[PDB]
């Protein structure tokens, strides 16, 4: 089920010996599913991204969410008004203010 | 009698691939490899001659797209969907 | 800076009145028979 | 303040669902639609003309005209 | 140096042979049938007669005194002759 | 004669496998190949004798 | 006859004509529910900004999958066999009449009683009367009666042809050395058109079939007028 | 498809000489044919 | 050295290349043929003044586009371009019969010029019904000239389906089964199975037709006992399996050039997808008669014959809700190939509904040898399947030059196409329905607009084949290379690079142990 | 050995644009052109 | 030579994290600013997040999925294309094509007109449907 599916997620994502690598193979095939992401699986993809130092994959999976979101833009909003202790704590801004929302 | 024998008419390539098989060996693929390991401590060994390998992994139980990728003389590589690992070994001489 | 911006809007343009002039040209001014159907309008008269 | 908690699974899921009954609905909508154009009126047709036509009146009213091989 | 277990066929002109030879063949067919010769005839049935001849030769040769025929490539000729029949 | 046969074909001088015999092979093959291109030169002018009429 | 600018096909004139165009109707409006899924589904499915591109099962379609469309094929094919039925139904063979196929022109026969064979040609252009169709007209058009069940008996001398009536709808290929039924009824009067359909040489469009319903009562009198 | 720049990059007018070729050698041929036409019809 | 390396050739790369230059070759031809077929009938009157030349050129037009590009790319070229590719085969199992085929298909070829060149002239259409191709209608060369062509295309393909069985079962890793492996593999294994299970009918028409005709048997000939319709039955024994033939490998390469860019890393419903494929293979031999409709037949067997042709209906909308479950939700780039996917299911979908149309059986009474049954076939076949084949050409044309097509002019192609054959082919539509008979250069005078317009939408179809012309000469002018091509992981042809060298799986691929 | 590479693994030279555009040229013109040429031919002999 | 060795780039949304970098090459400052990034993340400032993003990868989606005006040139390349196609149809008509029969005069057609309409052709629906016999003109 969807619990046991994040859960799984989420311990794959705070293994201590992620790395690059596997975190985009699962990044990747987390996308390849049909599915707005949990907001607790970005964070724990946004701790993953700390430990090992990755800001460009992290506002990618960003924004990722964000043209995730579909046709209607009130899901990325839910998504960053749950991640915003998260940010503010890791110190990473999204694109919407740091330039690459636009052209 | 009359007629020969492999061992003393089949030659050239029967020869290799005979004695090989003889003792056992398959130098130039006619069987499916053996010793399936995808661990880290116990990778997926390649035997070649050349840094550069094809290498196609049915990498779940009755697969319809094979997961086809190049293997070099090196660091172990793994499947970008499963993950066995592999690595290289030059002596198929 | 591409090709599309301005050169886009300028073939697209051209391409328009282009082929819509010729085509109401091999429309029209050739006067080929269609062969319309003359119903309405194209009226008949008597034969043996 | 705060947002209520939108869809985040089967999204695709209910969009396909209920653009195949839009499917449906739009090719049982185009089927009527080409019965009431054409098709009963061509039964229509033959139900106005058979049931007062007469062949054999119909045969002389083309015959005065004298082009009948058979009928001179 | 080859590493699979099958045999790499060389280029060979007898394909060239046997297109034409099956053309002469074809051709001596439908003038014999429509203006009575002879002579195209018989070079079409000796040309057809040597080019398998010398072709199977070839054959032989890269089978028996080569030994390319790996028992893959042998099961493959029987597959082929299986629905050649 | 298989074992000398077989060393004489495999002196892995590169020659492809329809000149391992030597000058009567590539005379059978000289004289082939004048033939039937000889044969495709007389259908093709045959032809085009066919195509004019008389 | 064919109108110019025809959208659909000729109007009817025999019974079993209008049941076939009923038919025909009806494999219409099932081309069109399905042409109009495939666009709309097309359609939407081409203007969708999301992605699913993970391992989503496939054995879970097969049983509804193939019903549907063996339930909608099956509701075309009976009226199919149905009409195969009205092919092949008991006639009551109140006239026969013969046809050959000679080399690229057409010759009938009325041989129950003082046999009559005669020959129909193409009326040519330079030759037509004012007032005729072009490669349509036949200085001997082929006359049969109002309402009776005639069979033509087909046939063909050197070359297969093919008796065509589109304005009857009924084609039947005239293969030589093989003669083969086909009845026909009607019930309005007049000229009514067709073709030979099969290539058969170098004036294959030159040859048509004009057939003439007229009373029975004035066919009788033709064919003491000609002999 | 990531590709290179074109190794050889048709100058504005390069382009058209290659379309107009292709045009006149297809069309010239067929004209050719068509235009003879009412000769060839005559039979002498 | 030019001579052995292209005259003397036994790489499947080389050889498919071949293939490729000669089927642009025929294809040409062949649109040249239809051209003058259109421009014929253009106007009401003959244009050409006799029409057994214009018998002629239809049949040539017929012979042309239906053995002499479609199986040289869409069998020939495309599968021993890449069936070696996609399998790890590094070569032909049978190069040297896979020259047979490639190099008999030009005896033919030039055979059905001489046949045309021929003073009596082969007018007997697309098949060679006696007694019209008989002695007496016919007592000319060039019926023959076209009989031994056709034998000549006939042992090509069948040297060329053992090839193809040969290669896609032997060639195949021992590890890996035939359900492990994409669509390529069932694809040319199926059709090469159809060839070989299918041709040798129409060789045994063509020579007793022969024997007929020259050396005097009376198999056809009614005077004497024979019967047109043995051959009748026969050559549509052969046709209709031809016909599946003609249409499987785009299906197959259509299903591949869709899940490419679709995005999908799999296609969705791979059991099912060769579960049709083997189930219109299997099933396409005893539907031959759907063209039996109204010979004489009896009504069982045309009762028998319909019912099939609704069976073998099922499963191609099986592989059309196939191909829309694999477009199904995916990062839809908009290549060109992609487009000619799109036109290809939706007009090969409205061309066989048509066809369905066609086969209920009192329907194909009224509308038998009629322009409905062009118009059919020329949504399904002269469209349909060269919309997989322009699909595929511009899809694998990094590797099979090393250069990319350029896509702006591919697009504006597609479009040039779409309306073009709309424009041509609908009208046909018109005329069916109006109900002429095929095979005709003069038409009564009420079918002068669809005619008209179909012919201006044939001239739109020339002008998209110098569009053709242009952007191979710009393609090849440009020779800008590629640096990185999309899911080679999952495409295994496109891992050697554009283009693949000449010794390529030198080491066979390595496999899972399971 | 034989030697690869894009464009030359193919029968007709690229080494030059202008020369290639002539031989394509003439090439697809002869093939456009034959069936103009044939039934020429046979309008000729009728 | 060959790059088909090495993984290789390839940015798009379905792969949105491709395995491998866009550059490959880092300078001194660029080693300097990745070091810092390694380091504590508080003292970033936007033109060095940007320019490490764009060195590290090519593009972000919010500025290459974007619908350009490709659309319009190769529609109006197709319809540009088809105007040539009737300037085409100007020339053959002009001389490829003779006259037309004689069969089209309006007279002529006046008189088949009345011919299919005393025959009354295909009634029902077709043509002589359109047409009343009563005031002798079209309904
Ligand atoms: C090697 C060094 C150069 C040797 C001389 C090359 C030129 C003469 C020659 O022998 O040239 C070689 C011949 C080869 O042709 C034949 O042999 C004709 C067989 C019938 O070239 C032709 O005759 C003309 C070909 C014209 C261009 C055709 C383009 C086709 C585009 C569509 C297919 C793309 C496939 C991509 C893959
Ligand atoms: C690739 C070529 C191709 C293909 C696929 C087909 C497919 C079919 N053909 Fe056709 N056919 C030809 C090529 C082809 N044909 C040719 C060349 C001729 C001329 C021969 C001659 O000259 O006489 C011919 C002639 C021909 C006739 C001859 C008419 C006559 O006697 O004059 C008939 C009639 O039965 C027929 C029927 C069919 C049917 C029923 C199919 C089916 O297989 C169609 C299947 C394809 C589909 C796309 C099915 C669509 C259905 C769905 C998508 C499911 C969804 C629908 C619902 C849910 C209702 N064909
Ligand atoms: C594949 C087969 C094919 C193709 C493409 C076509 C294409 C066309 N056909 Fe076809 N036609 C037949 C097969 C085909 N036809 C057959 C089998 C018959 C029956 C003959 C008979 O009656 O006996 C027939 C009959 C036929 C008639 C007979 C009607 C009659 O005489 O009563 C007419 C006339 O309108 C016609 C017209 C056309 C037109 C206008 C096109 C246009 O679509 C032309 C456009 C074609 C192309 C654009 C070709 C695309 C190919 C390439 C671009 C090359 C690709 C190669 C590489 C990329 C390497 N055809
Ligand atoms: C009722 C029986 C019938 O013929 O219905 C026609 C159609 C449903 O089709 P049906 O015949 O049931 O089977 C599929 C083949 N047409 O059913 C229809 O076309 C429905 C007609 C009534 C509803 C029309 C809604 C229009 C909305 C705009
Ligand atoms: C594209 C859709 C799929 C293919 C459909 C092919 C069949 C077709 O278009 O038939 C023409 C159809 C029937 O014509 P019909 O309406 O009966 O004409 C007489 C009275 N108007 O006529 C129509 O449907 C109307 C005209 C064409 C509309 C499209
Ligand atoms: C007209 C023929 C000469 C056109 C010369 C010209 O303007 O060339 C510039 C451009 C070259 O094409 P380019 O923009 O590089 O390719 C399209 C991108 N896929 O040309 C084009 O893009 C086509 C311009 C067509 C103008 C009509
Ligand atoms: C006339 C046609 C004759 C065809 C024929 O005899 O082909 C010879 C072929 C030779 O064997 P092949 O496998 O091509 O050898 C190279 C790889 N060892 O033989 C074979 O490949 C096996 C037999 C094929 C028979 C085909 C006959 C047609
Ligand atoms: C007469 C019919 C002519 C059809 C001509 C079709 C030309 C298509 C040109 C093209 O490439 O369109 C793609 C474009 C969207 O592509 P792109 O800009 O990359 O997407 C990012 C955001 N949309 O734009 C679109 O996707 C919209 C147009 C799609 C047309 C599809 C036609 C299918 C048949
Ligand atoms: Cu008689 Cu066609
Ligand atoms: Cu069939
Ligand atoms: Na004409």
């Amino acid at each position: 089920t969807d619990e046991e599916f994040d859960a799984r997620w989420v311990t794959y994502f705070n293994k201590p010996d992620i790395d690059a690598w596997e975190l985009r193979k699962g990044m990747n095939t987390l996308v390849g599913y049909d599915l707005v992401p949990e907001p607790k699986i970005i964070d724990a993809a946004l701790r993953a991204c700390r430990r090992l130092n990755d800001f460009a994959s992290a506002v990618r999976i960003l924004e990722v969410v964000k043209d995730k979101a579909g046709p209607h833009k009130e899901i990325y909003p839910y998504v960053i008004q749950e991640l915003r202790p998260t940010l503010n704590e890791l110190g990473i801004s999204t694109p919407e203010e740091l330039g690459l929302d636009k052209v | 009698g009359g007629v020969p024998t492999d061992e003393e008419q089949a030659t050239g390539l029967e020869r290799e691939i005979m004695i090989a098989a003889q003792k056992g060996l398959d130098p130039y693929n006619m069987l499916p490899p053996k010793a399936a390991s995808g661990t880290k401590e116990d990778p997926n060994l390649v035997p070649s001659i050349s840094n550069k390998r094809i290498v196609g992994c049915i990498c779940e139980e009755d697969n319809c797209t094979v997961i086809w990728f190049w293997l070099h003389k090196g660091e172990s590589q793994r499947c970008p969907n499963c993950g066995t690992h592999y690595k290289l070994v030059p002596h198929q001489m | 800076p591409s090709f599309h911006d301005k050169y886009g809007n300028a073939i697209l343009a051209g391409g328009a009145i282009f082929c819509v002039s010729t085509w109401t040209y091999t429309a029209t001014q050739i006067g080929i028979e269609w062969n319309m159907s003359p119903v309405g309008r194209v009226t008949p008269k008597e034969w043996r | 303040a705060l947002l209520p908690k939108p869809q985040m699974r089967g999204l695709l899921a209910k969009r396909l669902r209920v653009h195949i009954a839009g499917a449906f609905i739009v090719a049982l909508g185009v089927a009527a639609a080409y019965k009431f154009g054409v098709a009963e009126p061509r039964k229509k047709a033959y139900a106005e003309f058979y049931r007062n036509y007469d062949s054999m009146k119909d045969f002389e009213e083309m015959r005065k005209a004298g082009i009948f091989q058979s009928a001179k | 140096h080859q590493t699979h277990a099958y045999h790499m066929v060389n280029p060979s002109p007898w394909p060239l042979t046997g297109a034409f030879s099956a053309l002469l063949l074809t051709s001596g067919l439908v003038m014999w049938f429509h203006y009575n010769s002879i002579t195209l005839l018989t070079l079409g049935l000796l040309t057809n007669i040597l080019t398998m001849y010398q072709w199977w030769r070839d054959v032989i040769r890269e089978g028996t005194y080569q030994g390319h025929h790996t028992p893959i490539v042998q099961k493959g000729l029987r597959y082929g002759m299986i629905l050649f029949i | 004669k298989v074992p000398e046969l077989q060393k004489f074909f495999q002196k892995a001088d590169g020659v492809p496998i329809h000149l391992k015999r030597g000058l009567p092979d590539q005379m059978l093959y000289r004289t082939t190949m004048a033939l039937t291109l000889g044969g495709t030169i007389y259908c093709l002018i045959a032809l085009y004798m066919a195509s004019q009429p008389r | 006859m064919a109108y110019p600018f025809q959208l659909g096909l000729q109007d009817a004139t025999s019974p079993i004509m209008e049941e076939l165009m009923n038919f025909h109707d009806h494999t219409l409006m099932i081309v069109f529910l399905i042409s109009s899924l495939v666009l709309y589904i097309i359609s939407l499915m081409l203007t969708t900004k999301l992605t699913h591109t993970s391992t989503m099962d496939a054995q879970e379609v097969e049983t509804i999958w193939t019903i549907l469309p063996a339930v909608i094929l099956i509701m075309i094919a009976l009226p199919s066999l149905r009409i195969l039925y009205m092919m092949d139904e008991i006639n009551n063979p109140v006239l026969t009449v013969k046809t050959m196929g000679h080399q690229w022109y057409w010759s009938y026969e009325y041989t129950d009683y003082e046999d009559l064979c005669f020959d129909s040609y193409m009326i040519p252009t330079n030759d037509l009367k004012p007032g005729e169709l072009r490669l349509l007209e036949v200085d001997n058009r082929v006359v049969l009666p109002m309402e009776l069940p005639i069979r033509m008996l087909i046939s063909s001398e050197d070359v297969l042809h093919s008796w065509a009536v589109p304005s009857l709808g009924l084609k039947t290929d005239a293969i030589p050395g093989r003669l083969n039924q086909a009845t026909v009824t009607s019930n309005r009067p007049g000229l009514f058109y067709g073709q030979c359909s099969e290539i058969c040489g170098s004036n294959h469009s030159f040859m048509p079939i004009v057939l003439e319903m007229v009373p029975l009562k004035y066919f009788e009198n033709w064919s003491a007028s000609m002999i | 498809v990531h590709s290179k720049p074109a190794r050889e990059q048709l100058g504005v007018l390069d382009i058209t000489i290659g379309l107009t070729s292709c045009f006149v050698c297809c069309l010239l041929p067929a004209g050719w044919v068509l235009s003879h036409l009412e000769s060839y019809k005559k039979r002498e | 050295m030019f001579i052995n390396r292209w005259l003397f050739s036994t790489n499947h790369k080389d050889i498919g290349t071949l293939y490729l230059l000669f089927g642009a070759w025929a294809g040409m031809v062949g649109t040249a043929l239809s051209i003058l077929i259109r421009a014929e009938l253009g106007q009401p009157g003959a244009l050409l003044g006799d029409d057994q030349i214009y018998n002629v050129i239809v049949t040539a037009h017929a012979f042309v586009m239906i053995f002499f590009m479609v199986m040289p790319m869409m069998i020939g070229g495309f599968g021993n371009w890449l069936v070696p590719l996609m399998i790890g085969a590094p070569d032909m199992a049978f190069p040297r019969m896979n020259n047979m085929s490639f190099w008999l298909l030009p005896p033919s070829f030039l055979l059905l010029l001489a046949s045309s060149m021929v003073e009596a002239g082969a007018g007997t259409g697309w098949t060679v019904y006696p007694p019209l191709a008989g002695n007496l209608a016919h007592a000319g060369a060039s019926v023959d000239l076209t009989i031994f062509s056709l034998h000549l295309a006939g042992v090509s393909s069948i040297l060329g389906a053992i090839n193809f069985i040969t290669t896609i079962i032997n060639m195949k890793p021992p590890a890996m089964t035939q359900y492990q492996t994409p669509l390529f593999v069932w694809s040319v294994l199926i059709t090469a199975v159809l060839l070989l299970l299918s041709l040798p009918v129409l060789a045994a028409g063509i020579t007793m037709l022969l024997t007929d005709r020259n050396l005097n048997t009376t198999f056809f000939d009614p005077a004497g006992g024979g019967d047109p319709i043995l051959y009748q039955h026969l050559f549509w024994f052969f046709g209709h399996p031809e016909v599946y033939i003609l249409i499987l490998p785009g299906f197959g390469i259509i299903s591949h050039v869709v899940t490419y860019y679709s995005g999908k890393k799999e296609p969705f419903g791979y059991m099912g997808m060769v579960w049709a494929m083997m189930s219109i293979g299997f099933l396409g031999f005893i539907v031959w008669a759907h063209h039996m409709f109204t010979v004489g037949l009896d009504v069982d067997t045309r009762a028998y014959f319909t019912s099939a042709t609704m069976i073998i209906a099922i499963p191609t909308g099986v592989k059309v809700f196939s191909w829309l479950a694999t477009l199904h939700g995916g990062n839809i780039k908009w290549s060109p190939a992609m487009l000619w996917a799109l036109g290809f299911i939706f007009l090969f979908t409205v061309g066989g509904l048509t066809g369905i149309v066609l086969s209920n059986s009192s329907l194909d009474i009224v509308l038998h040898d009629t322009y409905y049954v062009v118009a059919h076939f020329h949504y399904v076949l002269s469209m349909g399947a060269v919309f997989a084949i322009m699909a595929g050409f511009v899809h694998w044309f990094p590797l099979f030059s090393g250069f990319t097509l350029d896509d702006t002019w591919a697009k504006a192609h597609f479009a040039i196409m779409f309306v073009g054959v709309n424009m041509t082919f609908f009208p046909q539509h018109f005329l069916g329905l109006s109900g002429m008979p095929r095979r005709y250069s003069d038409y009564p005078d009420a079918y002068t607009t669809w005619n008209t317009v179909s012919s201006m939408g044939s001239f739109i179809s020339l002008t998209a084949v110098l569009i053709m012309i242009f952007m191979i000469w710009e393609a090849f002018a440009s020779k800008r290379e590629v640096m990185s091509v999309s899911y080679a992981s999952t495409n295994l042809e496109w891992l050697h690079g554009c283009p693949p060298p000449y010794h390529t799986f030198e080491e066979p691929t390595y496999v899972k142990v399971k | 050995h034989y030697e690869e590479g894009p464009g030359k693994n193919l029968p007709f030279s690229v080494e030059n644009k202008w020369r290639l555009l002539a031989m394509m040229t003439v090439y697809f013109g002869s093939g456009f052109a034959a069936p103009f040429f044939i039934v020429r031919h046979q309008l000729l002999k009728k | 030579s060959e790059d088909y060795a090495f993984p290789t780039y390839a940015d798009r949304r379905d792969y949105p994290l491709p395995d491998v970098a866009h550059v490959t090459m880092l300078s001194a400052s660029q080693k300097a600013l990745k070091e810092k990034e390694k380091a504590d993340w508080s003292s970033l400032s936007r033109d060095e997040k940007v320019q490490l993003y764009r060195i590290q990868f090519n593009e972000s989606f919010a500025e290459m999925n974007r619908g350009t005006n490709e659309w319009k040139t190769v529609v109006g390349m197709a319809m540009f294309f088809i105007g040539f196609t009737a300037l085409v149809l100007i020339w053959e008509k002009s001389y490829v094509y003779g006259p037309i029969p004689h069969t089209f005069d309006r007279d002529w057609v006046a008189m088949q007109t009345k011919r299919m309409l005393d025959m009354k052709a295909n009634p029902i629906q077709g043509f002589s449907a359109k047409w009343d016999y009563d005031k002798n003109e079209w309904k």
